[PDB]
């Protein structure tokens, strides 16, 4: 467990507070960018490199057949594992554009080719959703399950804007939790089903969801309706037997008061939970370890590295996981005149 | 409020009743919203200015009914977004800025194609085609490479969020031609068409004799930046 | 039209009133009551057909622009 300051050499004004790290095929890819794609990168995506503390950003390049993507803010990132047919996939859906709007489309991102000179090329295939599509929402979660043995994807949670009847120029910027119904989407074709469950009284937002062996455990769950941060941990167990996807659930006693967490995979299934926040005011500082197996998730607190006075005294803080028990975090920065690089960086490490 | 004209009862057109005598004045410019925000972050600007766009778009259809002159009466509206600068005009329309290859907001000629042919052109740009061409850029139905997807849409990258009349701004045009003639005068004092590659030293040096010449003749001290009256 | 502070105006009001008045200017609280005719949110109207996703109250004055932002810290602030 350790934290180290990193200095972003240059081009750090394009990182915004909500953004994503997709770790696939060696290098990790920054996604989500401040503003629209400057012709410095008409794509929008970056390869990130950490070297002697330096945070260096390179501009990725799409393939010819790929459709291009506008930068979602807080979408649901889903790692689709490497197998037939085209390994390996990232399911990105849905976020909010750099223009404050919600994008209810489904994008699939993969790796294509390298180098020549180490360069790595990506490609995005937009995937049609027939349905029963879920409405554009943000803060939700998407997860991949393998059930005897077909792979499917489960979509649940997240806020959205007021319905377009009550959408009011006085309630525009207000969000209300979209209703809590689980969407089962096939990777191919685009057939999306909607299920409802009784135990799910209300939808959530910002609750990290985990999936293994076609079962999903949901932590946190800041509900803005009752303003609670429920520490109950939820479980659902689904099985796809053609043609209905029968789905069941259970509530568990204990989960955790965390919203917006940074979950880094380290082992096969051992995770370190970095956490965003315990309370409205008071951010989360302790680090926890979350293993999970066929029994269930097994919880353990880890010694958090000693935070600098700066990072202990931050009003807000966010970040993400470079993966494999190492994570990257950013802090709003105050200065006069404004630096302007607003955000400071730590490299956190497990063991 | 630019003009008010009349339509009832038919056959004819709009009969103007009122046309603003001094539209360029400040005293006739009505503020609606103030923010402590920068123009740059698109995120915060659209978050705030969204409800406004929906109202404009939602007001275009209906008819107003107001007690005026003693009677309830009905109005219709035509909005003309023209008071934007080009930085924001191009920002607000998905276009790339500002030394881009596609220079013109109205026509499709590149920089090269704008030094070759100066005059023969036709107005093309508007809102809706920009929307559809953004579609062409996002869906990518023809599986084209970046530079050529760039070429099929002719500079349409980001999604327009707002409609602005495709119009030119007067005042900044005067400033641009004035900075160009100022830069040209700096070059001509010295020999630029004799020596095609000067350094910065002669540029500041040429600027110094111009400024001295401007003060002795016409009585105008230099400005860090040429405001409109100095351009007059 | 002169950037006159409320208190600057009252000093002048006392000044011109006490001396030879026959006050001419009006007090502040009648300026403050005779203005609501000039600012927005006072006259009635009706849009035919009904405006899209706009409330029907015709008396809204100055509203704050966040427009019902869901202030919770964890989201965009
Ligand atoms: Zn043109």
């Amino acid at each position: 467990m350790s934290l180290q300051p990193l200095t972003a050499v240059n081009c750090g004004s394009l990182v915004q507070p909500g953004f994503s790290l997709l770790d696939l095929e060696g290098d990790v890819y920054l996604f989500g960018q401040k503003g629209w794609p400057k012709r410095s990168c008409p794509t929008g995506i970056f390869g990130v490199r950490i070297k002697k503390g330096e945070l260096k950003l390179r501009a990725i390049s799409f393939s010819n057949n790929s459709s291009y993507l506008p930068p979602l803010r807080c979408p649901a990132i889903a790692h689709f594992e490497a197998q037939d047919g085209k390994p390996e996939c990232y399911l990105i859906h849905g976020g909010r554009t750099p223009n404050n709007e919600l994008s209810s489309s489904l994008y699939m991102l993969s790796v294509d080719s390298r180098g020549c000179n180490r360069k790595v090329t990506l490609r995005c295939e937009e995937k049609e959703l027939v349905g029963d599509v879920p409405s554009a929402r943000y803060g939700h979660t998407l997860s991949v399950i393998n059930s005897r043995g077909k792979t499917a994807c489960v979509l649940f949670g997240g806020r959205s804007y007021m319905p377009p009847t009550e959408r009011t120029t006085q309630n525009w910027n207000s969000v209300v939790d979209c209703p809590p119904q689980v969407y089962l989407i096939d990777l191919e074709f685009g057939c999306c089903t909607a299920h409802t469950l009784p135990e799910l009284t209300d939808g959530q937002s910002f609750h990290v969801a985990l999936a293994r062996q076609d079962c999903v455990y949901f932590l946190g769950g800041h509900i803005l309706s009752s303003d609670c941060r429920p520490s109950r941990l939820i479980r659902l167990h689904v099985e796809l037997l053609l043609g209905s996807p029968v789905l069941t659930c259970t509530i568990l006693h204990e989960g955790l008061t965390i919203t917006s967490a940074i979950a880094s995979p380290i082992g096969y299934h051992e995770y370190i939970i970095f956490g965003g926040y315990q309370s409205e005011t008071q951010k989360r500082m302790e680090c926890t370890y979350v293993g999970l197996d066929d029994v269930g998730v097994h919880m353990e607190s880890r010694e958090p590295p000693q935070w600098t006075s700066e990072i202990s005294h931050s009003r807000t803080w966010f970040g993400g996981s470079l993966g494999k028990g190492t994570a990257l975090v950013a802090i709003p920065s105050e200065g006069n005149p404004t630096p302007p690089e607003a955000y400071h960086f730590y490299q956190v490490s497990f063991q | 409020i630019m003009s008010i004209s009349i339509r009832l009862e038919g056959e004819d057109d709009g009969i103007t009743i009122f046309q603003e005598q001094k539209p360029n004045s400040e005293l006739s410019c009505r503020p609606l919203c103030l923010m402590f925000v920068d123009e740059s972050d698109h995120e915060t600007l659209t978050a705030i200015l969204g409800p406004v766009v929906a109202e404009r778009k939602a007001m275009m259809e209906s008819r107003l009914i107001i007690s005026v002159g003693g009677l309830l009466r009905s109005f219709r509206f035509f909005f003309r977004g023209t008071g934007y600068d080009e930085k924001m005009v191009r920002e607000m329309e998905g276009l790339e800025a500002s030394g881009s290859t596609y220079i013109c907001t109205l026509c499709d000629s590149t920089r090269a194609e704008a030094s070759q042919n100066m005059v023969l052109h036709s107005i093309t740009r508007s809102h809706d085609e920009n929307l559809e061409r953004y579609e062409i850029w996002r869906k990518n139905p023809f599986s084209e490479s970046a530079d050529e997807l760039r070429d099929r849409v002719k500079g349409v990258s980001a999604k327009p969020f707002m409609e602005t009349q495709p119009t030119l701004d007067a005042l900044h045009c005067d400033i641009g031609n004035a900075t160009e003639f100022y830069k040209i005068f700096q070059d001509e004092i010295g020999e630029v068409y004799q020596k095609p590659n000067p350094s910065r030293e002669e540029r500041r040096r040429w600027r110094s004799t111009l400024d001295k010449q401007l003060r002795k003749k016409m009585k105008l001290k230099p400005v860090m930046r040429m405001n409109g009256n100095y351009a007059r | 039209n002169t950037f006159l502070s409320c208190s600057q105006y009252h000093k002048m009001y006392r000044t011109v009133k006490a001396t030879s008045g026959r006050q001419i200017f009006q007090p502040l609280h009648t300026l403050r009551n005779a203005e609501k005719e000039l600012l927005p949110g006072f006259h009635q109207f009706e849009w035919q057909p009904a405006l899209k996703n706009v409330s029907t109250s015709w008396d809204v004055g100055i509203i704050d622009g966040l427009s019902g932002w869901t202030v919770s810290v964890d989201d965009v602030p």
